[PDB]
């Protein structure tokens, strides 16, 4: 990083080697998951962060150390009932593998009976939604050192071979340094080639997710550009009360920005929410370079975000371990595990 | 105003994902 300070490009042989040794490492982890390596009564469950469709994730303390954690539980059963099973396989196996600073870390994972367990890092700011809800928006200086770590951890995935598929605030979670910590792989896949399954949020859906058309990557750095909208905005670019209307507003591409954003802040917008892939930034022959570069980022020291040494624009209140003030609060329902195996052969290799 | 828009809609609170 003094390198790409003192003379730019010059630290990409660096990046490249940085990233292969990322790959070596990744590809170990993929290719011989790790497996059952914590069990339930190892934890006290205490409090639910959020719920979703298959489960939910609690706060949870593990007894023998005292550290809290935050265990996804995802019901076997209806998983298999939505098809979801491969999709649960990926998150796991891609969770488990992984290893960089945006990324929430995966300590643990198990399952029994009726469900499966993921044990991650407890991330006790909240979600960057609760935030920027309450707050509104944030500053274009505020949105582009989220940005940054998002451009950095999509180059990291991308890199693997991965794509990503959920980027939204509620599946962005705000550390105790005021950095972002990417949670819910549950959409990630490993994908050389191109993909067609339509999953994702409504709002965050690239046009070719939409259209049925077959999609790569670059619907992830679509993505971004709805999160950086939404950070500056407040609200995102395309909205309404009902899925359908947003696909239509999606398709038909217009964008109209606040009269606040900057002119370089709707340019890096304008390529970045682009329906036309020949055309759209982070999909054209220099990749994620085309943002790096970009005007907008002009101030962002790369490196330094990577590095976590640039100062974050605010920390969350902290009141103590195990405290939940910065997440909503969520009907607890008590868990019961059957007597009975259930979906053993579908979750194998979990 | 666009944000008076938004925050009359009802999609402001957290959005789950969606599959088929
Ligand atoms: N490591 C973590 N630390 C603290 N809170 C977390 C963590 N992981 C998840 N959460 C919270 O739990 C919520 C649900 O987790 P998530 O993995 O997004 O579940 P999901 O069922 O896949 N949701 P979605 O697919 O977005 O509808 C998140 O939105 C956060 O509020
Ligand atoms: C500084 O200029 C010296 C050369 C730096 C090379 C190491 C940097 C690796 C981190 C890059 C960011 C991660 C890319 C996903
Ligand atoms: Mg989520
Ligand atoms: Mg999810």
């Amino acid at each position: 990083g003094n390198a790409a300070a003192a003379c730019k490009g010059s630290e990409q042989e660096s990046v490249k080697e940085f990233l292969a040794k990322a790959k070596e490492d990744f590809l170990k982890k993929w290719e011989t998951p790790s497996q059952n390596t914590a069990q339930l009564d190892q934890f006290d469950r205490i409090k639910t962060l959020g719920t979703g469709s298959f489960g939910r994730v609690m706060l949870v303390k593990h007894k023998e150390s005292g550290n809290h954690y935050a265990m996804k539980i995802l019901d076997k059963q209806k998983v298999v009932k939505l098809k979801q099973i491969e999709h649960t396989l990926n998150e796991k196996r891609i969770l488990q593998a992984v290893n960089f600073p945006f990324l929430v870390k995966l300590e643990f994972s198990f399952k029994d009976n009726s469900n499966l367990y993921m044990v991650m890092e407890y991330v006790a700011g909240g979600e960057m939604f609760s935030h920027l809800r309450r707050i509104g928006r944030f500053s274009e200086p505020h949105a582009r050192f989220y940005a940054a770590q998002i451009v950095l951890t999509f180059e990291y995935l991308h890199s693997l071979d991965l794509i990503y598929r959920d980027l939204k605030p509620e599946n962005l979670l705000i550390d105790q340094q005021g950095y972002i910590q990417v949670t819910d792989f549950g959409f990630a896949k490993r994908v050389k080639g191109r993909t067609w399954t339509l999953c994702g949020t409504p709002e965050y859906l690239a046009p070719e997710i939409i259209l049925s058309k077959g999609y790569n990557k670059a619907v992830d750095w679509w993505a971004l550009g709805v999160l950086i909208y939404e950070m500056a905005a407040g609200y995102p670019p395309f909205f309404a009360d009902q899925p359908i209307q947003i696909y239509e507003k999606i398709v038909s591409g217009k964008v109209r920005f606040p009269s606040h954003f900057s002119s370089d802040l709707k340019d890096l917008l304008r390529n970045l929410l682009q329906v036309d892939l020949t055309k759209r930034f982070g999909n054209l022959k220099n990749g994620v370079n085309d943002i790096k570069n970009h005007k907008w980022f002009a101030t962002t020291d790369w490196i330094a975000i990577y590095q976590r040494k640039v100062e974050a624009p605010f920390i969350p209140k902290f009141k103590g371990p195990g405290d939940t003030s910065n997440f909503d609060d969520y009907e607890e329902e008590e868990i019961r595990v059957s007597i009975n195996e259930k979906c053993g052969k579908e979750f194998t290799e979990f | 105003t666009t944000y008076a828009d938004f925050i009359a809609s009802g999609r402001t609170g957290r959005r789950a994902s969606i599959h088929d």
